[PDB]
């Protein structure tokens, strides 16, 4: 509140201050889990273009 | 929930605190005119059976 107000005085009242938030727990990622590894070699490597 | 932004958001100084101070003059000016329309009785009279 006294940062909230840039004072060290605060009188009789109610102050909005910071908001509360529920912190992220854990960090969850969630992929489509495909194994084949994408053909970049044919993309840039290729004989003719 | 971003505090990438929130950072950018110091930047232009005292506007979002007093756009907070504007919201909340106009929000406790609501309680005030209830005040003033409905309290002009000190007292909560209730009627004769
Ligand atoms: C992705 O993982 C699940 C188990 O978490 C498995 O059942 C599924 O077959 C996997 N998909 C692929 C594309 O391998
Ligand atoms: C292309 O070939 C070079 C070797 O000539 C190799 O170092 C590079 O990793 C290859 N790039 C891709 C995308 O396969």
């Amino acid at each position: 509140t006294k940062c909230t107000l840039k004072s060290f005085t605060v009188e009789k009242g109610i102050y909005q201050t910071s908001n509360f938030r529920v912190q992220p727990t854990e960090s969850i990622v969630r992929f489509p889990n495909i194994t084949n590894l994408c053909p970049f070699g044919e993309v840039f490597n290729a004989t003719r273009f | 929930d971003s505090t990438e932004c929130s950072n950018l958001l110091l930047q232009y100084g005292s506007f979002c605190t007093q756009l907070n101070r504007a919201l909340t003059g106009i929000a406790v000016e609501q309680d005030k005119n209830t005040q003033e329309v409905f309290a002009q009785v000190k007292q909560i009279y209730k009627t004769p059976p």
